[PDB]
């Protein structure tokens, strides 16, 4: 009778992060084959039945509009990369899902998420320093 | 077919029997309220992917925004939420102090009620410890990072050890409730919380006050909060310890939720 | 500019992986995990081009160890090539903003632990 | 096809043999080292033989599975040949199969995996032989007192009435080979770079398992070992520590040459050879026929 | 009395026990209190009220006395009531309880095989 | 078939704790009685801790170890056997530090073995 949620769906801990990691890989798979000039095309159909064929990663994500919460984070990040540059949305989308995939087994082994963030913030700055030097 | 439900005669509400521990159930509703905000405590607090009522996505770690968007329907949780709203009056911080501390007082109260201690005697201990905490807090701006929570717990635990009677059980647990705050900072930073409490008590045993948790992923040691410049407000801890105890005591005084009609 | 075709991604994988060994702690496995994640860029260019990613990545990662810095994936010929000498370039600042947006996007997902949904 | 039995093929047969060998390893994983936990052995009658020795467990362990029986036959080879290291063999072989099974999902043929593990064992024995210490330091030096002292400290005696060659133990070999074989993999290629790399990562289970049994964070101690061992590879300067082992009591790395934590060379050599041959024997199994 | 007398020694000795082992070290002391907890439960007297006062007597007064009377339920000195038990029975009773608990805690896998 | 992981230690605790809860009230001169339903419908109203556990059937091997250790006590000492099982069950009943705090048993066992040397000295 008297419950706390009463429709409020909520889950926390490791299962929520692992659920978001798998949902982010779905966005990667949607733009995995379009990487490069010779990448495979993607056919998209709107509500009216009009077709859309394009191998551009940015144009694909605009037409999907995925409702998953974690997936929207990558799409809004990739969309900003398209507005600022217009290129590299697929590389940003693939690397993000791949950073999440590689740390997936460590998250299951009890590694804290915050320790993982210190590695990306550290490895990123070292990579940015290596680019300018080379 | 008899025997049906026992102690159920008011609108068929879910009245927990003597075996089902009706008091234990209102506490569980408050513990779940703490876990929703225990992780957002501290500089390394975890963000919450909040979905507004307008189907809007917002990622934040503020406690007031979490509860304002989380429709808290349990009345036992509304009291602690009302303390958070009262916390916003006279001070603009320490909200999660009310949620984490009160959740520890109620969570630790179950260990007393399970032994057999009366709920009326548990309330007298928390009221005595709250009055004792207000006398120790001036002796401690105050240090942060869980530093005051261990010293205030250390000073209150000694008062309960020398105080004879049954109130010492609830007074000692009032000190362990303060330990939940360093445990929150340590867990959100990826550190074994028991090692932080062990070190924070050792340096305080040697008299090294103003020592808090060193926020670092690869260093579970401690450092001085004064040298680092981490400081909390006195009135933030005063009104938080006061409103948190009243919210916990107000929930303990309740033993049965009953429906009504105008 | 820097060499395209995943050439810069393999160089960073060598630097971060060799750097992670000198970093004692939990950051070792993660910085190395960050390095292997950069393999996907030259990998999918081989998989999408119909090439064998194993034979190229192993032959490509071996070249960077001997001194290679610009060698990468050649979508035309199924072999490795000096993408800098081949004039396959990309802006360094555009590639820098890709790693930053990638880590910042992954950090937002990793830093999240609970989802909240107002019933509507 | 109609037959008087049953057949089952595909990649799932490899997975079924992988999960079986992985199960047998977990029965003797927590009991690794001198601080290993005891385990019950409920016989058919009802007796309960409680012990922590991995060799005594495998002699009495009865799991009716072919892949598990291969590791039981493997145990007899290591016990008779040397008489030690049987627990690390079953654990090393189990991780090589769990890692190889992942490669097979990446379209890596087992023959390419079998070839990589064979070359990795050859180079590992070479790096081991190049980094030994002969039987010496008897008189005038201290390659003993610290060995016997650390062994007797468990009892009340610890205060101070009524083999021709050895090697630093405590995960020092497995940690050193983790860096060397990972660098050697980049030199060969040819569908064997990943297998030799997974052979390198598989050895870390020994220091990772010894750390869990010692009530310490295995992720940090395993990382600290590989850092001191990797610095030995970058340059031979004396500022970089060398041959650093793993102390279970204090929960910190320690130089085993001073601490006296030594093992025979044939143990680490045979255990890597027998464990490699076992994973090879199971990886070649791609089908099962029952009658 | 011997249980509460020993428990006070550990609780006072655990104050100088720096580390995480102090928590289970004190929990063993609270486990010894179960012996008078059952003697008081059988007589029918209040368990919390007497067990609380019983621990206070060991703090102030000498720990060699001030136990519990199982028949009456009230507190009494063992010098006044001949409930004195041997030492070898209590030492072997204390070792066998810890050695048994240490045994079952060392079990982590109930395995079948012969 | 078999048990593995945290389910074993928490399971051994509930088995040893359950055997002690039977004879919690069999201590002292005002010991309480127990009713043992025989298979033939009979009853034995004994109040001896050794006789109760001897007639009870146990499925967990942890319970067999607790009972078999009590029988070894009776051969050496015909008294205090009921105190062994109660203390062993109470020492194991503190599962907060065991699993909920994620402490290793070696940390707990080192504390239990340290207290035992202190309990012996204090007695
Ligand atoms: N940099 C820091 N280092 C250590 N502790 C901190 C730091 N910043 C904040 N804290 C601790 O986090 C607690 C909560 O702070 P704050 O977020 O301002 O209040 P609330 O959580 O109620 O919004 C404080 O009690 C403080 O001790
Ligand atoms: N008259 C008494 N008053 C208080 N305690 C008693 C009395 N007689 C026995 N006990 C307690 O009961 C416990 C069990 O005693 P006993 O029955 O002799 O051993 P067991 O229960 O193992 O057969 C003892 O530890 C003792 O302290």
């Amino acid at each position: 009778v008297i419950l706390l949620k009463e429709g409020t769906d909520s889950s926390q801990g490791i299962p929520q992060l692992v659920s978001n990691i798998s949902a982010c890989q779905v966005i990667a798979e949607a733009v995995r084959t379009t990487l490069g000039p010779r990448g495979m095309d993607k056919l998209i159909v709107d509500g009216r039945g009009k077709a859309t064929i394009s191998n551009d990663g940015a144009t694909i994500l605009k037409l999907l509009d995925v409702v998953h919460p974690a997936a929207k984070t990558l799409v809004d990040i990739a969309k900003s990369q398209d507005a600022e540059v217009g290129d590299g949305t697929t590389s940003v989308t693939l690397l993000a899902a791949e950073f999440l995939k590689q740390v997936k087994p460590y998250v299951e082994e009890g590694l804290h998420p915050q320790i993982i963030i210190r590695a990306f913030r550290t490895a990123t700055q070292l990579a940015v320093n290596k680019i300018k030097e080379i | 077919k008899a025997p049906g439900f026992a102690q159920m005669l008011k609108e068929g509400a879910k009245h927990f029997s003597g075996l089902e521990e009706a008091v234990y159930r209102n506490i569980q509703a408050c513990k779940e309220l703490a876990q929703t905000t225990r992780t957002a405590y501290g500089p390394n607090g975890m963000n919450k992917m909040v979905i507004n009522h307008l189907e809007k996505l917002f990622v934040t770690n503020d406690a007031a925004t979490i509860l304002r968007e989380l429709e808290v329907q349990h009345p036992a949780a509304k009291m602690i939420v009302m303390a958070s709203h009262m916390q916003e009056q006279e001070v603009g911080d320490g909200t999660n102090f009310v949620l984490v501390f009160a959740g520890a007082l109620l969570e630790l109260a179950e260990e007393l009620l399970r032994i057999g201690l009366s709920v009326s005697e548990v309330i007298e201990g928390y009221e005595i410890a709250c009055r004792k905490a207000h006398e120790i807090l001036p002796n401690l701006l105050v240090p942060g990072g869980g530093a005051t929570e261990i010293e205030l717990a250390k000073q209150i635990t000694s008062y309960g050890e020398t105080c004879p009677g049954l109130e010492q059980y609830a007074i000692k647990k009032f000190a362990e409730a303060f330990e939940a705050i360093p445990r929150a900072l340590a867990e959100n930073s990826g550190v074994k919380a028991n090692e932080v409490i062990s070190k924070l008590y050792a340096v305080h045993q040697e008299g090294n006050k103003n020592v808090g948790l060193d926020i670092e992923a690869e260093v579970p040691a401690v450092k001085d909060m004064l040298e680092a410049g981490i400081l909390d407000t006195y009135l933030g801890k005063y009104w938080a310890i006061k409103l948190a105890t009243n919210a916990a005591v107000t929930v303990l005084r309740v033993d049965q939720i009953i429906m009504a009609k105008p | 500019v820097v060499a395209g075709g995943g050439a810069i991604e393999m160089e960073l994988s060598k630097y971060l992986r060799d750097y992670s060994r000198t970093i004692p702690g939990k950051q070792q496995l993660l910085i190395g995990a960050y390095a292997k994640a950069l393999e996907i860029i030259p990998r999918q260019l081989c998989d999408n081009a119909g090439f064998d990613a194993t034979n190229i990545l192993n032959k490509l990662r071996a070249r960077h160890a001997q001194g290679g810095t610009w060698y990468g994936v050649d979508i035309n010929n199924e072999d490795i090539a000096d993408n800098f000498e081949a004039f396959v370039w990309e802006p360094a600042m555009v590639r820098i903003n890709a790693l930053t947006a990638a880590s910042e996007a992954a950090c937002l997902i990793v830093s999240v632990d609970e989802t909240i949904k107002n019933p509507r | 096809l109609s037959v008087f039995g049953d057949r089952s093929t595909g990649e799932t047969i490899r997975s079924q043999n992988v999960m079986a060998a992985a199960s047998i390893a977990n029965i003797v994983k927590s009991s690794l080292g001198p601080v290993g936990l005891d385990k019950m052995l409920v016989d058919d009658i009802g007796d309960v033989t409680i012990t922590n020795d991995g060799a005594t467990i495998l002699k009495l362990l009865e799991v009716e599975h072919p892949a598990a029986k291969v590791l039981c036959e493997l145990a007899d080879l290591q016990d008779k040949e040397v008489g030690d290291g049987t627990t690390s063999v079953v654990i090393i072989a189990a991780e090589l199969l769990k890692n190889a099974d992942e490669l097979v999902k990446q379209k890596i043929h087992p023959t390419s995996v079998i070839s990589g593990y064979r070359l990795a064992c050859k180079e590992a024995v070479r790096y081991i032989n190049e980094n030994l210490i002969v039987n010496t330091d008897e008189l005038g030096r201290d390659c003993l007192i610290n060995a016997a002292k650390t062994s007797m400290s468990s009892k009340i005696i610890g205060i101070n009435a009524n083999s021709k060659s050895v090697v630093p133990g405590g995960g020092a070999v497995e940690a050193a080979l983790s860096i060397y074989l990972e660098n050697y993999a980049t030199s060969m290629g040819s569908r064997e770079q990943l297998a030799i790399a997974e052979f390198a990562r598989s050895l870390l289970v020994i220091p990772n398992t010894l750390a869990v049994n010692a009530a310490q964070d295995s992720t940090d101690l395993v990382a600290k070992l590989r850092a001191f061992h990797n610095e030995a590879q970058v340059n031979p300067e004396r500022k970089n520590l060398k041959w650093i082992g793993l102390d279970l009591s204090n929960g910190k790395p320690r130089d085993n040459k001073q601490a006296g934590v030594f093992e025979p060379t044939i143990v680490k050599v045979k255990s890597l050879k027998f464990a490699t041959e076992a994973a090879i024997t199971i990886l070649r199994i791609d089908d099962l026929i029952k009658l | 009395a011997s249980e509460m007398a020993v428990a006070h020694a550990l609780t006072e000795k655990s104050k100088a026990m720096t580390g995480v082992e102090q928590w289970p070290y004190r929990a063993v002391a609270q486990a010894l209190e179960v012996i008078p907890r059952t003697l008081i439960q059988n007589c029918g007297a209040s368990t919390i009220r007497l067990l609380t006062s019983l621990r206070a007597k060991h703090t102030q007064e000498n720990c060699e006395t001030w136990g519990v009377n199982g028949e009456t339920g009230t507190l009494v000195d063992m010098k006044e009531l001949g409930i004195w038990e041997p030492l070898a029975v209590k030492l072997q009773t204390y070792k066998t309880a810890v050695e048994t608990a240490v045994l079952l805690l060392r079990i982590d896998d109930i395995v079948s095989g012969h | 078939k078999r048990e593995s992981g945290r389910k074993v230690q928490s399971g051994n605790i509930n088995a040893a704790k359950t055997i002690a809860d039977i004879i919690r009230t069999c201590l002292g001169p005002k010991s309480m009685m127990k009713m043992l339903l025989d298979p033939m419908g009979g009853i034995v109203m004994t109040n001896d801790g050794n006789a109760i556990l001897r007639e009870i059937q146990v499925q967990h091997p942890a319970a067999k170890s607790m009972i078999e250790i009590s029988r070894t006590q009776d051969e050496e000492v015909g008294d205090g056997t009921t105190s062994v099982i109660i203390l062993a069950g109470e020492m194991l009943s503190v599962a907060e530090h065991f699993l909920e705090q994620q402490m290793h048993p070696t940390v707990v066992i080192s504390a239990y073995r340290k207290a035992l040397d202190d309990m012996i000295s204090t007695l």
